[PDB]
C-alpha cells in the first residue's frame, strides 16, 4: 500500500546545507505536497511546503550562479 | 539534533519475502485449481442427483478457479511490479474481487439453504429452496455491480521509493475515497455473510443437539470446523485492514515501525486468505460421501 | 567517477503529467543546476533550470489547493 | 516522442565486478606485501654490499608496501563506497598518491643511475650517483608537495544515483579544477618519467649493442620488459582519462555509452596499474643474482 513519505515536518534548516529538493506532487501516494531535503551530511528531512523558507530556498538554488 | 524527528520512513521490503510468497502462490494455484476442476467434472459428468448443493458447489469452484486463474499475475507483481500494463490491470483486478465476493456470498447463500433444510424442514417454507438459479444470478450480478469501482478507477502507479502498483487513481483526495470504498468489502465480505452464517449455523446446532440422530456429533464438527477456517481465513485480513484505517485516520498514532509492521501483515493475511480456493472443495464438497463415491465411479 | 545527470534538456512539458520534481544544485557532481522530471508514464525528463516553465511548474505543484 | 532524445543517463554497475575486483585486490595485497617485505628482509638483514641500487629498492619497496597497506580500504569503499568517514578519506588518498608518486620518480632514478654506470662509466659524471640519499629524501619530499591537493580538497560526497565517494570539493566550479589537477599525475607521473627512462635506456642499449659482454642479451631483454611493464601498467589508465578529459570538455562528443564505457574502463585500468606494487619486486630486484643469493642465505 501506497503512504505519504512525510509524518512530521520542519521548517528550519540553513540553505547552505542543502544538496537536493525532491517535491512529491498530489497523487494516490498522499493527500499533500511533500518536499523532501537531502542535505550534505547524507541525512534527510522533510520540509513544510507551505512556508515561506521552501520558495526562497527553491529560488536560491536555482540562481547559483 | 533534533532533525532526526522529522525524517522519512524509508519503506522496507526483502527478496526472501518475494520468494517465499513465490512458492506458496504457485501451489496454492496448483491445488485450486486441481481441486476445483474434479469438483466440477464429479458434478458434471453424472446429470443424476443434480441436487440445490450441487448447483451452489459448481458456482462456487467456478468462482474459486478464476480466482486462482488469476493468481499468478498478482504474484508476478509482487514479485517486481505491474510492468504488464493498466488494461490487464483492470480487467484482473475486476476477475479477482468479483469472484472473492461471490464466494463469500455464495458460502451464506449454503449456510441459509442448510438452515431451511434442518430447522424448517417440517414446515412450509422450505419450497423456497429450489430457487437456486435465480439466487446465483442475483449473487452473480450484485458481485458484478459491487466491483466496477476496480475497474473504473484503477491504473499503474509509478513511485520513486517503491516500484509499479496496480492502485486507484479517484483524483485529488484519493486516499479518503479509497478508505470509503473498503467498507464494501468489510460489510459486504466479512461482516453481513459472518452474521448470516453465524446465526444459520447456530440455530442448526440447536436443532441437532435436541435430536436422536447417530450422525448429529459429525454434523456439529463439520459447522464448526466451517466457522473456524471462514474466521481463520478472513478475520486477520479485515482486521489489519481496520488497523491501517484507523492509523491513516490517526485514532492510532502513526509511526514508521507501525507502518511496516501493517505492510507485513497485510501481506501476511492477504496469502493466508488466499487458501480459501484450495479448502472449500474438502471442507464443504469432499467431506460429503456423495461425492466421494461418485469421484470412485468416474475414475473408472 | 561522477557525472553530470543530464546531458540535453528540454523545455516543454504538459504540467498535469509531472508528479515529481528533484533539483540537484552546484556541486561536485555538475557545475551547473539540474531539474529531473519524473511523469505519472514513468519516463524521466530533464528540465530547462533556466526557462521560465520551471518557476510557473513549482508555484503550481505546491498549489494543488 | 521526441522527448526520449531527452533523458537522464542512468548510471550503472554490477556486483559481479564488485566480486571480482574484491577478489583481485586482496590477491594484490598480499602478493605485494609479501615481496615488498622479503626485498627490505634481504636488503636489510646484512648491510655488507649496500650499494646505491639497494637504497633505491629500499624506499621503493617502502613505497609499495604503503600503497598495499593503503589498498584494502578502497577495495571496501569500491564495494559499497566510503562509509569510513571524511579524516579517513583524507588520509588514505594522500599516502597513495604520495606513495604512488614516489614510485614513478624512484623508477626514473633508477633509470638514470643506470644510464649514468653504463654510458658514463669511465667518465667523471659518475661520480655523481653517490648522492642517493640526497636524491630519494627530495623525491619523497615532493610527492608530499604534490599530494596536498588530495588532502586539502577531498571529503565524502553523498549523492543520490550513486553510492558515497571520497571525492573532491574545490567549491562550485569543481568539475574544472578537478580536470586541472589531473594534469600533475599525466605530466610528473607518465610523461617526464616516460621520456627520462626511454632517453636512457636507449642510449644504454646503445652502448650495449656495441660492446662484446656475454652478458649483454639479458641485459637488453631485461630493459625491454622494464619498459613494456611500464608501459603496460600506465597508458591505458591516462589514455583513458584523457579520453574522459576530452569527453567533458566536448572534443567527443558525449553519450550514456561512452560514460558507461569510460567507467569501466577506468576501473579495469585501475586494477591493471595497481599491478605495479607486485611486479616491481621481480622486475627490479629478484632478478639480479645478488638478491636471490642473499634470500638463500638468510632462509638458513
Amino acid at each position: 500500500e501506497l503512504r505519504c513519505v512525510c509524518l512530521q515536518t520542519t521548517q528550519g534548516v540553513h540553505p547552505k546545507m542543502i544538496s537536493n529538493l525532491q517535491v512529491f506532487a498530489i497523487g494516490p501516494q498522499c493527500s499533500k505536497v511533500e518536499v523532501v531535503a537531502s542535505l550534505k551530511n547524507g541525512k534527510e528531512i522533510c520540509l513544510d511546503p507551505e512556508a515561506p523558507f521552501l520558495k526562497k530556498v527553491i529560488q536560491k538554488i536555482l540562481d547559483g550562479g | 539534533p533534533f532533525l532526526l524527528d522529522a525524517a522519512p520512513c524509508e519503506p522496507e521490503s526483502l527478496e526472501i519475502n518475494k520468494y517465499f510468497v513465490v512458492i506458496i502462490y504457485a501451489l496454492v494455484f496448483l491445488l485450486s485449481l486441481l481441486g476445483n476442476s474434479l469438483v466440477m467434472l464429479v458434478i458434471l459428468y453424472s446429470r443424476v442427483g443434480r441436487s440445490v448443493t450441487d448447483v451452489y458447489l459448481l458456482n462456487l469452484a467456478l468462482a474459486d478457479l478464476l480466482f486462482a486463474l488469476t493468481l499468478p499475475i498478482w504474484a508476478a507483481s509482487k514479485v517486481n511490479g505491474w510492468i504488464f500494463g493498466t488494461f490487464l490491470c483492470k480487467v484482473v483486478s475486476l476477475l479477482k474481487e468479483v469472484n472473492f465476493y461471490s464466494g463469500i456470498l455464495l458460502l451464506a447463500c449454503i449456510s441459509v439453504d442448510r438452515y431451511l433444510a434442518i430447522v424448517h424442514a417440517t414446515r412450509t417454507l422450505t419450497q423456497k429452496r429450489y430457487l437456486v438459479k435465480f439466487i446465483c444470478l442475483s449473487i452473480w450480478g450484485l458481485s458484478l455491480l459491487l466491483a466496477l469501482p476496480v475497474l473504473l478507477f484503477r491504473r499503474t502507479v509509478y513511485s520513486s521509493n517503491v516500484s509499479p502498483a496496480c492502485y486507484e487513481d479517484m483524483g485529488n483526495n484519493t486516499a479518503n475515497w479509497r478508505m470509503l470504498l473498503r467498507i464494501l468489502p468489510q460489510s459486504f465480505g466479512f461482516i453481513v455473510p459472518l452474521l448470516i452464517m453465524l446465526f444459520c449455523y447456530g440455530f442448526t446446532l440447536r436443532t441437532l443437539f435436541k435430536a436422536h440422530m447417530g450422525q448429529k456429533h459429525r454434523a456439529m464438527r463439520v459447522i464448526f470446523a466451517v466457522v473456524l477456517i471462514f474466521l481463520l481465513c478472513w478475520l486477520p485480513y479485515n482486521l489489519v485492514l481496520l488497523a491501517d484505517t484507523l492509523m491513516r485516520t490517526q485514532v492510532i498514532q502513526e509511526t514508521c515501525e507501525r507502518r511496516n509492521h501493517i505492510d507485513r501483515a497485510l501481506d501476511a493475511t492477504e496469502i493466508l486468505g488466499i487458501l480459501h480456493s484450495c479448502l472449500n472443495p474438502l471442507i464443504y464438497a469432499f467431506i460429503g460421501q456423495k461425492f466421494r463415491h461418485g469421484l470412485l465411479k468416474i475414475l473408472a
